[PDB]
């Protein structure tokens, strides 16, 4: 139920219009995991100055949401573990063995300073974005400082400490029956996934990686337990694939659910190592073909949430960030980069582009149909029932 | 031959010969290319502040 077909020129539609309320914190940047850490928060900044210097700043309202709350945090985590990243430093580690091994505290997370504090950024802005969209202010809501997706409720995991998504989702169904969460990372969304499982009110779907992988999750069998059965889709994928392929099986899923689960509350990771030369993800998007979902999740009309997530070649999120947000306006921005004070990090020429490199696509036109029509299969006992006046979502 | 070339010789040593005027308008011209490359460095450095 798939039919491959050629990557379209990404073009806004003007007959809708949103108020994006944009959030940073100009700390956030300051935290770095350590040496040599795939992980680097100043990549947040490294945007922020792009949209500051091509005068996309003057279309929308931009804040500092206040940091969040021990007791926020501890609405999804155990008091241990928010206790236990509350005291840790760099410094006193050798009297917390124990936790740290309790935990999954050490090599693939490590403790810098500042760890508490970088969560607090993260959790108060998805948090904040959530409140602003439940009291009817704006539209879209973008904090690129969260989406930390991989953090257990009570274990850290793959370079995240805490779930800021989940907390976001937990605000926005105070006054929503029906949240859908889209996930576009190389790797599969698992603590969302692992949160929401047992629940019809939040649709996770991820498109991810399955293989030989991280985190080892996410199969087209794993569909939901108990109540939550068939409101958890995945998409595994092969290596390589690319706008064309991605976009010809991104659009009608998203489109399938949206004509069944009707949410009206979208949540949207839009993580960064689904990039072409990311050093650890293995697909082959360009910045048109990572910016056409955000494209197609806007093009609905629902409260968006957007947020950030993977990345790990700090160019390449920047420029694509940067690009998403000046789509979430309506714009579609120039090729050059205007001078700042990054004006290096853009080699060669110095353009708003991302490459796809030449390496080989190993999804062909059957795997997906399968894929695809097991999914349309699992995603039709997933509608309301006829008496249910709706408010037209 | 002493005659013309130590007359050259002291003639140059001042700066007036052609051989020494031939790699001065050759140099000039790089000096003047680097401080207009440090001059536009500057203007878009404060121009970037500014905005
Ligand atoms: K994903
Ligand atoms: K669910
Ligand atoms: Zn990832």
């Amino acid at each position: 139920v798939y039919e491959a077909t050629p990557f379209d020129p990404i073009t806004v539609k003007p007959s809708d219009k949103r108020r994006v309320a944009y959030f940073y914190d100009a700390d956030v940047g300051n935290y770095a995991y350590g040496a040599g850490h795939p992980m680097k928060p100043h990549r947040i900044r490294m945007a922020h100055s792009l949209i500051m210097n091509y005068g996309l700043y003057k279309k929308m309202e931009i804040y500092r949401a206040k940091p969040a709350t021990k007791q926020e945090m501890c609405q999804f985590h155990t008091d241990e573990y928010i206790d236990f990243l509350s005291r840790v430093t760099p410094d006193n580690l050798e009297m917390f063995k124990r936790e740290s091994v309790k935990f999954n505290v050490g090599d693939d997370c490590p403790v810098f300073d500042g760890l508490y504090e970088y969560c607090s950024i993260s959790g108060g802005g998805s948090m904040e974005g959530a409140a602003r969209l439940n009291r009817g202010k704006c539209d879209v809501a973008v904090n690129y400082a969260g989406g930390l997706h991989h953090a257990k409720k009570s274990e850290a995991s793959g370079f995240c400490y805490l779930n800021d998504i989940v907390l976001g989702i937990i605000e926005l169904l105070r006054y929503h029956p029906r949240v859908l969460y889209i996930d576009i990372d190389v790797h599969h969304g698992d603590g969302v996934e692992e949160a929401f499982y047992t629940t019809d009110r939040v649709m996770t779907c991820s498109f991810h990686k399955y293989g030989e992988f991280f985190p080892g999750t996410g199969e087209l069998r794993d569909i939901g337990v108990g109540a939550g059965k068939n409101y958890a889709v995945n998409v595994p994928l092969r290596d390589g694939i690319d706008d064309a392929t991605y976009r010809s099986v991104f659009e009608p899923v998203i489109k399938k659910i949206m004509e069944w689960y009707q949410p009206s509350a979208v949540v949207l990771q839009c993580g960064g190592d689904s990039l072409s030369g990311d050093r650890l993800g293995c697909f082959n998007l360009s910045m048109e073909g990572h910016a056409n979902c955000v494209n197609y999740v806007k093009s609905f009309g629902i409260p968006m949430m957007v947020v950030g997530g993977g990345g790990y070649t700090m160019r390449n999120v920047a420029r694509t960030w940067c690009f998403e947000t000046g789509l979430l306006n309506n714009v579609v921005l120039d090729k050059d980069l205007p001078y700042n004070e990054y004006y290096e990090y853009y080699g060669p020429d110095y353009k708003l582009s991302v490459r796809p490199s030449n390496m080989f696509n190993v999804n062909t036109p059957e795997y997906l149909d399968k894929v695809m029509t097991n999914i349309f299969a699992n995603l039709e006992n997933t509608k309301y029932a006829p008496s249910v006046q709706l408010n037209h979502t | 031959q002493l005659v013309r070339l130590q007359t050259e010789l002291q003639m140059c040593l001042e700066g007036s010969h052609p051989e020494l005027q031939v790699y001065y308008s050759k140099i000039a011209a790089i000096r003047d290319y680097k401080l207009h490359r440090a001059y536009q460095r500057q203007k878009y450095e404060l121009s970037c502040i500014n905005t």
